[PDB]
This record gives structure tokens, C-alpha cells and sequence, in this order.
RNA sequence: AGCCAGGAUGUUGGCUUAGAAGCAGCCAUCAUUUAAAGAAAGCGUAAUAGCUCACUGGUCGAGUCGGCCUGCGCGGAAGA
């Protein structure tokens, strides 16, 4: 699970997540695993996906995870009332917009990188799609 | 048979047909294939 | 030979006569009698050299059991006679196990001509050569 | 080698420019050399199955334009962020 | 797409081969008469074997194959 080292504040504000994305085209690979949908992602639902690709494409290929989480969530336990403070950080989530390329991948034939797409695509909350380097 | 919501081909000898609003996948080869209800 | 009936390929190194530890029954499970391969069939054995299996066509007919001709030498214990260690291949190409000359490779594929596919010398020369890349066998040019 | 048929934009501004997405087109302009800049407006389908070859981001295009013809060269491409088609085309003069 | 034909040899390739002789195994994964063929893609064995196919010929006489962008729909869909 990816987490940042050490951060500057423990607590995020929630923000919203709108617009666009900035990370769009297949820059280090040659074949990329684009967000679709809005959403966020958790770290363990990245961990999820990299270990569908690196079983499915086996220890051949190169993987680029694109998107970090950096953003602490914090929940309320169980059976506590409101107020009394902010909650504590559970887990560390990415905020996705439609255009990120989430993975990428190079060194396999298309075919796999399909397949490895695909097999981590269904660990992840969001409507994704396949991507290729396109040239300028 | 398996009443799944994602019905699929498992073999090159299964089949999909659509009876009476029903997505089906007829196998021949094992019967074990025999699925419903994508 | 014909249609597929009753003739199957099966035994060890026939230095000796009728294997009953590795097959058996094997060869009495069709229609292939038991006692000919102890006597008759090293009666048959004899006439090049001994300590070599025969995958061998038996054609069981209405006679007493059958009759038997064996024909060509295979090149599994062929090119395991000289090639390195007794054990085995195991992983024998991603590494230098086997090494053949290929002059004595080119006599016996000069020799064997009946349960071959091939016309021309070097057409054959290097399927026992494939058979070399089958058991790592790195053959000196 | 590439020729691609265009228009001028009598409009222009983010109004105009998403109402010319709609109707299955996209804008794009030619700038570069001495003369004006000339916005340009173009087919969609056109120019995304011409784009999907190689040679269209080197080789020397040749748009017509009121029945003339430029030589440019695809310089800068806005893409859609989610989606396989095309925002704008950046011409430079050839 | 149907229908009528062919689709092998070293190849028991050695296996920890107790039986794997393409079939509970790993490395290899070659080369040829040949339009064409995998040391076997699916099943299958006490065990070879048994078939089909991957590919090619004939019959066939007009479309066919699979992706993409989309509109509307189907399933997923159980409560007093």
C-alpha cells in the first residue's frame, strides 16, 4: 500500500473533485489504463490492480502506477456521536477524474496489455478504458 | 445449471441463445456450462 | 500397416527377456501374446546388437497369437549411447548437457531409410539433429 | 499527401466552438509564416481516421480552403481528455 | 457457414519415465518428402492407441467477419 512518507498536516480537508484530469496521454509506456469515470481510489484498491497486472503479464513487462493517493480519509468509529472533533485517518485515497491514465505498461504485445487491462480494471471502482501512445 | 448475472462462453462449444427474454448458454461439450440470466 | 487393430508400441531395454516390472500386462492387455517377447523375439534381437527398445508394429491376427518383424533402431537410446550422463536430460537445452558428432549421425540416418520422412541425405541429417535439439544434444560441427 | 477540406470559422469563442463539436465537426487554426492567422474549421471523421497513420503528424498536409490550398504542417493537437476524438489541430505554415 | 477428402516421421525425444510410449512431468519446441500438419489445440486412457481440429484440395455461387462511436431497450432486480 502506498501512503505518503511524511506528510505536512494529518487531516485533509474533504474538497470536491471536479473537471478534468492533467495526466492524460501514455507518457513512460507504451499502453495505458485510463479513468472514465470520476471517483477516488483507495491505496489498496491500486495494490489490487498492480497485482492483476503483475501476475497477468508475468514478471516480464514494466508497470507505471501513475496515480498516488496522498489525501488522508479519516472515519468516526462505531457508536460515536457527532461533533467531538474530527475522526482519524483510515486510509489514503487518490482523487481520479475522467482523462487519468491510471497504469501503464510497456514491453508485451498489445494482446496481454489488454488482458492485464482488463484483469485490474475489475478491482477498481470506476469506468475505465484501454489507451495507446499516440504520437503528438 | 449456474444462474450467474455475467454469462460467458467457457468453451468453444458453448452457445449463447436468447429464449423468452433470457440470456442462456447452451453447452454441448459438458454440461457443467449450462448458465442463465446474464 | 492396416487399420488400427490390436498393434500397439510398448517396452524397456531389451538386454534382457520380457519386462515385468515396467509394462507387464501392457502387452497382454490386447491380443499380443506374452511369450514372444522371451525367446523368439531376442531370436529376432540378435541378428544387429541387443540394449535397445523396439516401438514395434504387432499386427494380432486369427493365427496362433501373431507375426513379428522388427525394422528399424530407435534414436532414443541411439542418441542417449554416448551423449553425457546416464540420468537423463531433465533441462537440458537452457544449459551445455549433450554434445553428439554428427558424422556417426549421418551414417545411421544413412543406415535408417524405412520409418523415416525424407528423401535426401541432408534433408534427414538434421531431424536427428532435431532430435539432438529435443535432449539438448549440442552437436559438433 | 493528405489533403483535408475545410471551411472558415465565421464564429468563434467556446459557444460556437461546442456547438461545431456537436455537429460532428472541430475547429483548428493555420498560423505561422507572415500572414494572418486563419481559423479553420474541419471534419471530424475525416481527420481522425487520417490522424490514426503516422505520416499525418510529419508529412507536409495540404488543406484546401476556399478552394486554395496550404501546405501546412500538424503542429499541436488537443485530443478529448475520455473519449477517442479530436478538440483543435495547431497548423503551422509549410 | 455447411458437405466430401488428407492432417505424418525421428517421436518409446529423456523424464521421478513405479504405467505418460503427443495424454498427473520439465526443458525444448526442430527438420522433411508435402497443397498441409502441433515432438499434439480439445477429450480420452493400467497404456500406447482411439477421434475431432489447427491447415489444404473439391462441391458451393454472394456477401461475410470482427472491432469502434452512438440512440433506445433486456438481464442484474427479494419483504412483510
Amino acid at each position: 500500500m502506498l501512503q505518503p512518507k511524511r506528510t505536512k498536516f494529518r487531516k485533509m480537508h474533504k474538497g470536491r473533485n471536479r473537471g478534468l484530469a492533467q495526466g492524460t496521454d501514455v507518457s513512460f509506456g507504451s499502453f495505458g489504463l485510463k479513468a472514465v469515470g470520476r471517483g477516488r481510489l483507495t491505496a489498496r484498491q491500486i495494490e489490487a490492480a498492480r497485482r492483476a497486472m503483475t501476475r497477468a503479464v508475468k514478471r516480464q513487462g514494466k508497470i507505471w502506477i501513475r496515480v498516488f493517493p496522498d489525501k488522508p480519509i479519516t472515519e468516526k468509529p462505531l457508536a460515536v456521536r457527532m461533533g467531538k472533533g474530527k475522526g482519524n485517518v483510515e486510509y489514503w485515497v487518490a482523487l481520479i477524474q475522467p482523462g487519468k491514465v491510471l497504469y501503464e505498461m510497456d514491453g508485451v504485445p498489445e494482446e496481454l496489455a489488454r488482458e492485464a487491462f482488463k484483469l485490474a480494471a475489475a478491482k477498481l471502482p470506476i469506468k475505465t478504458t484501454f489507451v495507446t501512445k499516440t504520437v503528438m | 445449471m449456474k444462474v450467474r448475472a455475467s454469462v460467458k462462453k467457457l468453451c468453444r462449444n458453448c452457445k449463447i441463445v436468447k429464449r423468452d427474454g433470457v440470456i442462456r448458454v447452451i453447452c454441448s461439450a459438458e454440461p457443467k456450462h449450462k448458465q442463465r440470466q446474464g | 500397416a492396416k487399420k488400427v487393430q490390436a498393434y500397439v508400441k510398448l517396452q524397456v531395454a531389451a538386454g534382457m527377456a520380457n519386462p515385468s516390472p515396467p509394462v507387464g500386462p501392457a502387452l497382454g492387455q490386447q491380443g499380443v501374446n506374452i511369450m514372444e517377447f522371451c525367446k523368439a523375439f531376442n531370436a529376432k534381437t540378435d541378428s544387429i546388437e541387443k540394449g535397445l527398445p523396439i516401438p514395434v508394429v504387432i499386427t494380432v491376427y486369427a493365427d496362433r497369437s501373431f507375426t513379428f518383424v522388427t525394422k528399424t533402431p530407435p534414436a532414443a537410446v541411439l542418441l542417449k549411447k554416448a551423449a553425457g550422463i546416464k540420468s537423463g536430460s531433465g533441462k537440458p537445452n537452457k544449459d551445455k548437457v549433450g554434445k553428439i558428432s554428427r558424422a556417426q549421425l549421418q551414417e545411421i540416418a544413412q543406415t535408417k531409410a524405412a520409418d523415416m520422412t525424407g528423401a535426401d541425405i541432408e534433408a534427414m541429417t538434421r531431424s536427428i539433429e532435431g532430435t539432438a535439439r529435443s535432449m539438448g544434444l549440442v552437436v559438433e560441427d | 499527401m493528405f489533403t483535408i477540406n475545410a471551411e472558415v470559422r465565421k464564429e468563434q469563442g467556446k459557444g460556437a466552438s461546442r456547438r461545431l463539436r456537436a455537429a460532428n465537426k472541430f475547429p483548428a487554426i493555420i498560423y505561422g509564416g507572415k500572414e494572418a492567422p486563419l481559423a479553420i474549421e474541419l471534419d471530424h471523421d475525416k481527420v481522425m481516421n487520417m490522424q490514426a497513420k503516422a505520416e499525418f503528424y510529419s508529412e507536409v498536409l495540404t488543406i484546401v480552403v476556399d478552394g486554395k490550398e496550404i501546405k501546412v504542417k500538424a503542429q499541436d493537437v488537443q485530443r478529448h481528455p475520455y473519449k477517442p476524438k479530436l478538440q483543435h489541430i495547431d497548423f503551422v505554415r509549410a
